[PDB]
RNA sequence: GCUUGAGUCUCGUAGAGGGGGGUAGAAUUCCAGGUGUAGCGGUGAAAUGCGUAGAGAUCUGGAGGAAUACCGGUGGCGAAGGCGGCCCCCUGGACGAAGACUGACGCUCAGGUGCGAAAGCGUGGGGAGCAAACAGGAUUAGAUACCCUGGUAGUCCACGCCGUAAACGAUGUCGACUUGGAGGUUGUGCCCUUGAGGCGUGGCUUCCGGAGCUAACGCGUUAAGUCGACCGCCUGGGGAGUACGGCCGCAAGGUUAAAACUCAAAUGAAUUGACGGGGGCCCGCACAAGCGGUGGAGCAUGUGGUUUAAUUCGAUGCAACGCG
């Protein structure tokens, strides 16, 4: 179906969850998979293992497109992200670019207070 | 074990088959320092195991014990960790013997002969203990 | 940031991420505007950097 | 009168000094649209919350507000509060080089006047994020908290008020003298520059230390050393920086400022120890790895209690309870 043959893997690692979205070069999503949607709810959805099985599961569900090349775009910090791109070249993809696209303000908005734990 | 790294003591092999593996199996089975009784039970049970399966003695034992050896075992985290080989077959024998004590047959040689026979086609209780351990270490795979 | 595919490679192993953004810069902008704790955190950081 | 104090002029230097105006780029939120699909978010774990009315992720376009990553530095500037993108306009101070000029014009300062973070107040705007109050979810014995999800005043602008802070180098201002070392920053002169040069002379500043001082801790040419001038303030702890009165303030409150009564201490620095849900290193059947027990049953024996005429006395966390 529609046979795009090149895409972008936007991986959005945060501290609590990694969410991998495989799209095309136009930016239209072709299929996604989160670490929290792969079993292991909770303290286990923020691990490199959960991110890699999230990326394995996002490599599935884009078989209908015949993607061979993809760029990787990485957001946020997280226990994910590093393992995530590994799972992508464990799934036959030719990984072309690895950009880190974490949003950094140039002293913009005030961050929240928190955490007197 | 706080300080002292240790050696280990050498057990005498089995007086019928020369197997230190099976010698540790009669030590796992032994209660109250009665070794003669336990080796009688092991010779009877493995003798009917060799007669039933028709293979041989300690390769029927080695198959029936090969089906129950654990692969890996498990804030409070239950991490999976790879079992050492001596601990591997030590756990194998402890689960066979414990499950054989759980059974409801007549004699201990029949309970353990039927438990090793149920472990030869891996359908007994010790294999459910191994699958249980492997479900715990398989569910919690996310910690390494 | 960006690293182009090499002609004969298995792992890109980009270190672009490490030299700048991940470790410090995003973990710093998770928490409060002070003016006060940074003046003392930098004061004791430059007072610790001593022989 | 005089120039060694103070000041003026010439030429430059560095600077987040101030006020006004403009602009730029990242990011957050919102709105509209494309793809796409079952979760997202959150936590120690959860739930509230958002989501098949299509969220989150992702791309495009727009709006708006605030703050200005990197440079960034015990770096700089300012009397202090404080001041951080870039550009323009108006403007204050400092420092340096040589020379000229005035000629003690100086120092401090009670009352007085001005400036004075943040929160707060008034009027009018603005309102993206954050967030007192507030609401819900948790946690808990309770939880009017810490944690989570939302969230209003406020934070932002204009003008006025307030007038305070651990407004702190807890160190008033001005001047003079008194061994050193390593830096930072900003001027400048000289000398093969023949480096990542050399040698000097100023301004501000950081760390360590000598004499000296100090209760000690420490300060140590930027003094808490050695002196001089003027000011401010102190006189045991509490009551109390409170009440009354005055002045100020829209208010909140600010400032000035007692007494009765009560205690024989309150305090500073340092020492020894003990302790810590502080840190480092180390041990023991301490935990872990195992095996067998106890707690359940009947009996033995000891104890507490009860009973009794008496149920002899003693032992009572560990280290009393088949103990004397």
């Amino acid at each position: 179906r529609k046979q795009v043959s090149d895409g972008v893997a936007h991986i959005h690692a945060s501290f609590n969850n990694t969410i991998v979205t495989i799209t095309d070069r136009q930016g239209n999503a072709l299929g996604w998979a989160t670490a929290g949607g792969s079993g292991f709810r909770g303290s286990r959805k923020s691990t490199p293992f959960a991110a890699q099985v999230a990326a394995e599961r996002c490599a599935d569900a884009v078989k209908e497109y015949g993607i061979k090349n993809l760029e990787v775009m990485v957001k946020g910090p997280g226990p994910g992200r590093e393992s995530t791109i590994r799972a992508l070249n464990a799934a036959g993809f030719r990984i072309t670019n690895i950009t880190d696209v974490t949003p950094i303000p140039h002293n913009g908005c005030r961050p929240p207070k928190k955490r007197r734990v | 074990p706080r300080r002292r790294v240790i050696g280990q003591r050498k057990i005498l092999p089995d007086p019928k088959f020369g197997s230190e593996l099976l010698a540790k199996f009669v030590n796992i089975l032994m209660v109250d320092g009665k070794k003669s009784t336990a080796e009688s039970i092991v010779y009877s049970a493995l003798e009917t195991l060799a007669q039933r399966s028709g293979k041989s003695e300690l390769e029927a034992f080695e198959v029936a014990l090969e089906n129950v050896r654990p692969t890996v075992e498990v804030s409070t985290y239950q991490v999976p960790v790879e079992v050492r080989p001596v601990r591997r077959n030590a756990l194998a024998m402890r689960w066979i013997v414990e499950a054989a004590r759980k059974r409801g047959d007549k004699s201990m040689a029949l309970r353990l002969a039927n438990e090793l026979s149920d472990a030869a086609e891996n359908k007994g209780t010790a294999v459910k203990k191994r699958e249980d351990v492997h479900r715990m270490a398989e569910a919690n795979k996310a910690f390494a | 940031i960006k690293v182009r595919e090499n002609e004969p490679f298995d792992v890109a192993l980009r270190r672009f991420k490490r030299s700048c953004e991940k470790a410090g810069v995003l973990a710093e902008v998770r928490r409060r505007e002070f003016y006060e704790k940074p003046t003392t955190e930098r004061k004791r950081a430059k007072a610790s950097a001593v022989k």
